[PDB]
RNA sequence: UCCAGGAAAAGCCUCUAAGCAUCAGGUAACAUCAAAUCGUACCCCAAACCGACACAGGUGGUCAGGUAGAGAAUACCAAGG
RNA sequence: GGUAUCAGAAGUGCGAAUGCUGACAUAAGUAACGAUAAAGCGGGUGAAAAGCCCGCUCGCCGGAAGACCAAGGGUUCCUGUCCAACGUUAAUCGGGGCAGGGUGAGUCGACCCCUAAGGCGAGGCCGAAAGGCGUAGUCGAUGGGAAACAGGUUAAUAUUCC
RNA sequence: CGAACCGACUAAUGUUGAAAAAUUAGCGGAUGACUUGUGGCUGGGGGUGAAAGGCCAAUCAAACCGGGAGAUAGCUGGUUC
RNA sequence: AAGGUGAUAUGAACCGUUAUAACCGGCGAUUUCCGAAUGGGGAAACCCAGUGUGUUUCGACACACUAUCAUUAACUGAAUCCAUAGGUUAAUGAGGCGAACCGGGGGAACUGAAACAUCUAAGUACCCCGAGGAAAAGAAAUCAACCGAGAUUCCCCCAGUAGCGGCGAGCGAACGGGGAGCAGCCCAGAGCCUGAAUCAGUGUGUGUGUUAGUGGAAGCGUCUGGAAAGGCGCGCGAUACAGGGUGACAGCCCCGUACACAAAAAUGCACAUGCUGUGAGCUCGAUGAGUAGGGCGGGACACGUGGUAUCCUGUCUGAAUAUGGGGGGACCAUCCUCCAAGGCUAAAUACUCCUGACUGACCGAUAGUGAACCAGUACCGUGAGGGAAAGGCGAAAAGAACCCCG
């Protein structure tokens, strides 16, 4: 039945991940404990 | 002109694709791994300037790379940017040296 | 730090060979002395999948390490350790502890 | 929060009971403004009390020359 | 016809303001130049998507042949698979 | 590469903690090989064919088990090749490997004008700081704005090429 | 009344499944407090709830992730020549 | 400086040997798109405009500027004469990252008390702001005890003392002593004199460090062995026998090594300088009011209101003003000591993202970093986030031509 996902791109901004990262002290954070400290690839965005 | 853009290397490398041959009727045309960023009008003048031929419309589009290669599993795409662009019929290849 | 130039002529030292002579040579900064008298017979396969698949079990290479028997004018070794002085602009190689630039 | 004049406060502290609570107080002084300036006219500071008794000894204008220089 | 009384803004047409004031603009006819840049392959009720699987599950819209039939049921068939 | 000796210092001695990691057993060559729409034969190729290509039968679906597109995927498309691993078997075959080739627009779509829900928001109002709210305004389709068809053709493109 | 579509009353099978809730045969609604695509808004003591403590990503009498953290464990186990 | 075109792989095509080929160090030139991202927008690396430009076969290409705030400048400018509010332009400047130490605003709970409210944990965790190379504090309204010491800071003592505390658990000083370090100064204002010491930003120089480097000693023989650095004989260097490397363990084979030299340029700190600003020095003055106290509520002082001094305060009051005012642990007298309501300040002290040299009775692939390896990768998750496995042929690729089964 229905398994809890369905993808949509658009979908996946402002509602969620994306680059909507750049607006908020957390969300901004969230980039620096995510690429400095230790550093990642990183992808987010495709 | 208002050669004033890039029309130094907008076009490069033939193709010599199946296409190629199998592409001329009226008008040879021709492929050209033009630079990802020429557009259309710099391509027409590009072949304008240079190979001194009459081209009568462009094309052109990307075709995209991608593979898998790396010291273990990475790998990735590669990118070009196709263009047939056609000439016209009373003009040959004329001296030239085709390849 | 090798200085040994090319058409530099050396003998062997450390072992194998040794007490050869051996010239010219094709060392190269941090890289590798063929010389003359350093090379077993060897092999080749026939990596080029075409006609010419040939081979090469003849000639080839014996690195062996830059100490070597130092240039050497009369006897053997006699190392280069010294700088000569003002000639030259670029270098000033000097010789063997026996005499001056050679 | 303002009381510009002077400070303000907005410090926090815990209001014990019997023996005592571990709980949180705040928010002090209050507000009011227009007030007429000799010069021209009023602009509306929202001062306090501490604040508004200040502008008595001293001026309107020193109560004033500072809100402006720094 | 009914009660539960059924987006918005732009394009579009039109009216004038400031301004223009033999001008520019407007309408029509045709002549010509321009229309850039990305996407386009293939899967798509599925072996290319969501389910760890070449998983008897899930997934929105479109098209809608013959005989029979109330019929997008159902049975046998077209094209097709 | 190691280290009598006497002395010195310990990540100092495993069989168990449903201990942690890895390797190998057991059951056992057992169950199972994924819809009960079953397939037969003659050729071809090949080391080998029940399964691949060709052919004739046979059966199954057909408001679909057909065709097209969106979402999502991201070369899976076509050609040549190769069969280790992957295919719940064999595999000469594949959505597998390695190569190449392959998606051509003034009219289709996105950009782009327009705005919905909602978001953001100069200045502004609030609020210990962070920050919340919001005027102008600016974004935001799932909605409104302009224009192409029918034949043909590629191994694969197509209201794009002729 | 009955297909699509939406839902789940019964029985069998499955229970190391085809499947971490389904398949088969029946079953209820099917112009409505209907059903569905796309996007948006409510955040954890908080949301939403035709109310069952139900739902909030296979998690819910207080989500997931990281931290205080080696919480505490008068209990169980284990403790090497 | 004789080589050289980064690496996994040569190879091709080449550049070089003297002195502009490499290669190393300094200063530059360039430096797409995104990202504070700054012309506007945007699902990040894309989309769209305005206003100027050059070459122009003179439509264009790209280029360049145009975010927002703050300070100042000038110009414009409402209701309302004025004046402001507002607007435009321009020059400066900010904005974002950043490991820890540091100042500050806000601030738990598990836990302990063998329960639990006071109390503890702990002003810790955490979150927010800010700044430096250190920050902070700092020249007595300090302490002492009738003797005197003399700013702050950091170290050892005093002491687990005094004291605080359901006087439970627990919290826990100071006077005073031994040291590291060691300096004090400005405005509260006029006059005389008058650019004088003192700092700050800057151009310069010298010392001495940082960024490339240069020279740098002295061994043959024979034995075993594939290979000698090892055995044995003799020989030499040592301000060098740290170490590494070389076909088994080398002072004398190579890199180094002690020692001794070295910098166009660029910068750290020092001293010195010039420029700009600052303002010395003498005299005579002035001497930090909504403040000190205090009533209520709290917080901080080792001190849980206690008899509780003292510090900061939300809230309400409110003085003397140097023959005056604070303090000396309730409070009063006496005596002593010190001047609060304004500010600046080196050092000793703290920390490690990073730099070079060096060390280790530290590990040696289940260890040691999660990672010795294309690891924050593969994977896993909507996401935040979690997070691997994985070293070794040989001295030399000499990595096995060729033949045979298939």
């Amino acid at each position: 039945m229905k398994r809890t996902f369905q993808p949509s791109v658009l979908k996946r901004n402002r509602s969620h991940g994306f680059r909507a990262r750049m607006a908020t002290k957390n969300g901004r954070q969230v980039l620096a404990r995510r690429r400095a400290k230790g550093r990642a690839r990183l992808t987010v965005s495709k | 002109m208002i050669r004033e853009e890039r029309l130094l290397k907008v076009l490069r490398a033939p193709h010599v694709s199946e296409k190629a041959s199998t592409a001329m009727e009226k008008s040879n045309t021709i492929v050209l791994k033009v630079a990802k960023d020429a557009t259309k009008a710099e391509i027409k003048a590009a072949v304008q300037k240079l190979f001194e031929v009459e081209v009568e419309v462009v094309n052109t589009l990307v075709v995209k790379g991608k593979v898998k290669r790396h010291g273990q599993r990475i790998g990735r795409r590669s990118d070009w940017k196709k263009a047939y662009v056609t000439l016209k019929e009373g003009q040959n290849l004329d001296f030239v040296g085709g390849a | 730090a090798a200085k040994i130039r090319r058409d530099d002529e050396v003998i062997v030292l450390t072992g194998k060979d040794k007490g050869k002579r051996g010239k010219v040579k094709n060392v190269l900064s941090s890289g590798k002395v063929i010389v003359e008298g350093i090379n077993l017979v060897k092999k080749h396969q026939k990596p080029v999948p075409a006609l010419n698949q040939p081979g090469g079990i003849v000639e080839k290479e014996a690195a062996i390490q830059v100490s070597n028997v130092a240039i050497f004018n009369a006897a053997t070794g006699k190392a280069d350790r010294v700088g000569f002085r003002f000639e030259d602009g670029k270098k000033v190689r000097f010789f063997k502890s026996n005499s001056e630039t050679i | 929060m303002k009381k510009d004049i002077h400070p303000k406060y907005e410090e926090i502290t815990a209001s014990c009971s019997c023996g005592n609570v571990m709980k949180i107080r705040s928010t002090v002084g209050h507000d009011l403004n227009l007030d007429v300036c000799s010069k021209c006219h009023p602009f509306f500071t929202g001062k306090q009390r501490d604040v508004a008794t200040g502008g008595r000894v001293d001026r309107f204008n020193k109560r004033f020359n500072i809100p402006g220089s720094k």
